[PDB]
């Protein structure tokens, strides 16, 4: 590469599965509590009658109905399971973005093998087989078309990054009203209640 | 006012019992936290470092067009007065657009990053407008929308670029630990809380709300009956008071 | 670049190789008739992490995607024998890596960062770790509360600036307008963005703020209950008719 | 060449910062989504979840 | 070169453009699943009022909502307490109000 460097991220991968196992064990043993304050235990039972409650239904349905309710869980997500291993093309969302900064990081790269008009693409060339005056005007349009290149190549990518950053956002909300509470917006936390 | 915080609390699912008995401390509680945001306001610096973030920018981007007007851009001068005052326009001509094309060039930059930074102000402004709508006007039980908590009411402030949300909010103490059960079983019969649950402690049974310690007596008028006892899971045996009996007699 | 033993074999007849975008990543020398590779020799950024020219002058070095076993605008002191500390964000030069952890000011990369106690260098920390007493019997309910105010400060506008393209680039020169005239209407659609930002300025605080359908006004007996909003309600003194909040919001952001 | 490029001011400039911002953003995307608790809690060893 | 640039800026335009464009049909998708499909609490996020229902009709490049709300009038002035006292014991209303 000439001059590309890539910047590893802050937070290891480590540290992101340590921040949704903390997400996920408060979930499980304390409900919404831990959200708005500390950490409250709760038998898990109970959350499921208290969410019961929250959707309509008493909390009557759950206790008459709880080994029912469990396995019908653990069928559905077993099937997850299934779907992820067996079926593909599930995560193209997340393999867009690596593609189009795969793509567009290749044709910077490639926009270096162009005459952009001059004698030669190689500038050690054009150095070697002519004298410094005349030299001069072949490096200049080498000049003019690598930066034109590089200017478009940062454009797209701030446009990009708006976008990414659209997107976090979203997941950022998701979090907050999906996993540390109860949501009563139709669609916003999957499709049913 | 009073009667406007009951309200509220009913709406975060206390009682409003508890704003009334509890009214001074409550009052004192806000008094206090306001006192604070305004200490930490007075002494703490950069905390409004938001707003200058935006400003700095544009201060930053302005300068470089400014700055971007004192290049030769291959031209033997930079100074457009310069070229005309010592050369003829034939071959003036071929030093001014060199000039014309570094300049154009820059403006053109300066546009599309305005344009980004407009685009991205122009969503945190909606979202602005969306929280004054949903925190302000009213009470949202979005959680971690309009603060850390169980919302209660906002405050709108206005600053120099922006808009500054005081959020009130409800955060329980004192946590103490009990023993649970899903259900009551009287006379071969379940009884389930009407709004609360189940605690014991120690020796005793009660029924409080879920969000407050008030240990009250089970009855009748705070329980609803369904079903026998073999199908539910975790009961545990105890009395239903009814207050029929004593008034009958 | 750098020669490396090439393990690749060549057919009888080809002279080098490339893999992307003309990169020679191989030669045959015309004389041993050998295979040799080419590779890039070592190169990254540099960065300082100084914890402000305020209250210390000591820095420490940062050399992005550089092995610590070969690294020599001097920089005298950072290249004899200093303590070096590898990360796999680079090689530091200048802070100790402590063995303790906790939450840090400067980010590095890789969940290394570093803070000024001497300047140290060691693992992110997350947050603290508690084990809450799950049990199938077992509840806790609050006895008491708290009431927590808290600030949140978003923008919604910025300053409305306009740049005449005529002016900017020719500046008082006919000859150079003429020039420009050749070039299209760049000026006319440059003007049109900047102008349309300029009006979305207003509209953005427009939407925000104007969502009163009345101007009420606070009655002047002022018993409510005991809650006290001197601070927050306008103060009548003050000339622009801001509070107390808002004059302190106004005096910081300059 | 590098004293051709001078030429043309300080355009790397904007093009470096522009890309530093875009990767300070990403950390702070990242961070806004997950990190999200005070506390790292942890489940009981006994899994009786009902 | 001239062609190109011109080419060059309308691409990057129609780009910009296109991303508030995607912003305002996600915001109606949204509008359309939180008020189409459901009936819902948050405030002047369909309609002005308390929210009853709304309805979608298509527009050649857009949706119109029409949007139903439940709004007071004709209010009356009365007089309140927090609390009623009988027998030495404090009564609170379980779902209203007490006026006078
Ligand atoms: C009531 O709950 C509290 C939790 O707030 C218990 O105290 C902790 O219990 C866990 C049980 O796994 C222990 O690991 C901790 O060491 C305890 N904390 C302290 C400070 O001792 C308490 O034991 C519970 N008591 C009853 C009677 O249920
Ligand atoms: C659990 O609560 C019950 C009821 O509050 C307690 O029983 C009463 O305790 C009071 C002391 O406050 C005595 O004066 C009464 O004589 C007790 N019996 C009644 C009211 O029937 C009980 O002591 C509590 N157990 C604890 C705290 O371990
Ligand atoms: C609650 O009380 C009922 C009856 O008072 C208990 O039912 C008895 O359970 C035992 C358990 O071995 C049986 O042998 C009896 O035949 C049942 N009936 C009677 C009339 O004694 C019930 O077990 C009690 N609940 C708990 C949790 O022990
Ligand atoms: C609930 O908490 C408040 C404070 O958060 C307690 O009020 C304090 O009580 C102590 C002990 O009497 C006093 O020294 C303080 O001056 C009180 N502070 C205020 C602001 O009033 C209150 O007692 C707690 N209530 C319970 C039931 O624990
Ligand atoms: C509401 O709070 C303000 C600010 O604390 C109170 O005004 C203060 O009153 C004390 C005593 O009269 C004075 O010593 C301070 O100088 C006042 N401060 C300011 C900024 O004016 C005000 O009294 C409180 N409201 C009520 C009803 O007590
Ligand atoms: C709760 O768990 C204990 C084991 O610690 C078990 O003996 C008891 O039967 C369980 N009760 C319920 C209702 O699950
Ligand atoms: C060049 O000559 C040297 C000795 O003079 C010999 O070792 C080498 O193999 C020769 N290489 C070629 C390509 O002829
Ligand atoms: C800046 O200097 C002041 C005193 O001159 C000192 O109190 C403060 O801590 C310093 N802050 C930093 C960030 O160095
Ligand atoms: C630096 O080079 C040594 C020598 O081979 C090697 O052992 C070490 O792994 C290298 N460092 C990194 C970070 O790869
Ligand atoms: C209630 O009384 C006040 C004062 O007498 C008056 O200003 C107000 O208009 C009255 N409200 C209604 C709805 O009549």
């Amino acid at each position: 590469f000439n001059g590309l460097t890539v910047l590893p991220p802050l937070l290891t991968d480590e540290m992101i599965a340590q921040y949704t196992s903390a997400l996920l064990a408060g979930t499980i043993t304390s409900g919404w509590t831990f959200g708005a304050g500390a950490a409250l235990q709760i038998p898990f039972a109970m959350q499921m009658a208290y969410r019961f409650n929250g959707i309509g239904v008493t909390q009557n349905v759950l206790y008459e109905n709880q080994k029912l309710i469990a396995n019908q869980f653990n069928s559905a997500i077993g099937k997850i399971q299934d779907s992820l291993s067996s079926t593909a093309s599930a995560l193209g969302k997340l393999q867009d973005v690596v593609n189009q900064n795969a793509q567009a990081l290749n044709t910077l790269v490639k926009q270096l093998s162009s005459n952009f008009g001059a004698i030669s693409s190689v500038l050690n060339d054009i150095l070697s087989r002519l004298d410094p005056p005349e030299a001069e005007v072949q490096i200049d349009r080498l000049i003019t078309g690598r930066l034109q290149s590089l200017q478009t190549y940062v454009t797209q990518q701030l446009i990009r990054a708006a976008e990414i950053r659209a997107s976090a956002n979203l997941a950022a909300t998701k979090m907050s009203e999906c996993v540390l509470g109860q949501s009563k917006r139709v669609d916003f936390c999957g499709k049913g209640y | 006012f009073a009667m406007q915080m009951a309200y509220r609390f009913n709406g975060i699912g206390v009682t409003q019992n508890v704003l009334y008995e509890n009214q001074k401390l409550i009052a004192n509680q806000f008094n206090s936290a306001i006192g604070k945001i305004q200490d930490s306001l007075s002494s703490t610096a950069s905390a409004l470092g938001k707003l200058q973030d935006v400003v700095n920018q544009n201060a930053q981007a302005l300068n470089t067009l400014v700055k971007q007007l004192s290049s030769n851009f291959g031209a033997i001068s930079s100074v457009l007065n310069d070229i005309l005052s010592r050369l003829d326009p034939p071959e003036a001509e071929v030093q001014i657009d060199r000039l014309i094309t570094g300049r154009l060039q820059s403006l053109q930059t300066y546009v599309t990053q305005q344009l980004i930074r407009a685009a991205e102000i122009r969503a945190s402004a909606n979202l602005a407008a969306t929280k004054m709508s949903e925190c302000v006007l009213g009470q949202s039980k979005r959680v971690d929308f309009c603060g850390k908590g169980y919302h209660l009411m906002s405050f709108p402030q206005s600053a120099p670029h922006g808009v500054v949300f005081l959020h009130v909010t409800y955060v329980p103490a004192q946590e103490k630990n009990f023993t649970t059960a899903p259900a009551i079983c009287h006379d071969g019969k379940a009884h389930f809380p009407r709004e609360g649950v189940f605690v014991s402690n120690g020796t005793h049974w009660f029924v409080t709300q879920r969000n407050f310690y008030e240990p009250q007596i089970i009855t009748t008028d705070n329980t609803f009956v369904s079903g026998n006892c073999d199908v539910v899971i975790g009961i545990v045996n105890n009395t239903v008071y009814d207050p029929l009996q004593p008034e009958l007699d | 670049g750098v020669l490396t033993e090439s393990n690749k074999k060549f057919l009888p007849f080809q002279q080098f190789g490339r893999d992307i975008a003309d990169t020679t990543d191989a030669v045959r020398d015309p004389q041993t008739l050998e295979i040799l590779d080419i590779t890039p020799c070592s190169f990254g950024g540099v960065s300082v992490i100084t914890p402000g020219t305020n209250t210390s002058n000591q820095v420490a070095v940062l050399y992005q995607g550089v092995n610590c076993t070969e690294v020599p605008p001097t920089w005298r002191v950072y290249s004899t024998g200093s303590n070096v500390f590898q990360t796999r964000a680079g090689c530091l030069i200048g802070a100790e890596h402590v063995n303790n952890s906790y939450e840090c000011d400067i980010p590095i990369g890789a969940g290394i960062c570093a803070s000024y106690q001497s300047i140290i260098a060691y693992t992110m920390s997350l947050g603290a770790e508690n084990s809450v007493a799950y049990s199938n019997n077992s509840i806790a309910i609050p006895t008491n509360f708290t009431i927590s105010v808290t600030t949140e400060i978003l923008p919604v506008s910025m300053t409305k600036t306009s740049v005449d393209c005529t002016m900017y680039i020719c500046g008082d020169s006919t000859e150079c307008s003429n020039l420009l005239l050749q070039y299209g209407s760049f000026c006319t659609q440059l003007n049109r963005a900047l102008t349309g930002i300029a009006v979305e300025q207003d509209k953005n605080t427009q939407e925000v703020f104007a969502q009163v359908k009345q101007i009420y006004k606070t009655p002047p007996i002022k018993d409510f209950g005991g809650f006290n909003f001197s601070q927050i309600l306008p103060d009548p003194s003050k000339p622009s008719k801001r509070s107390f909040i808002e004059d302190l919001l106004f005096n910081k952001v300059t």
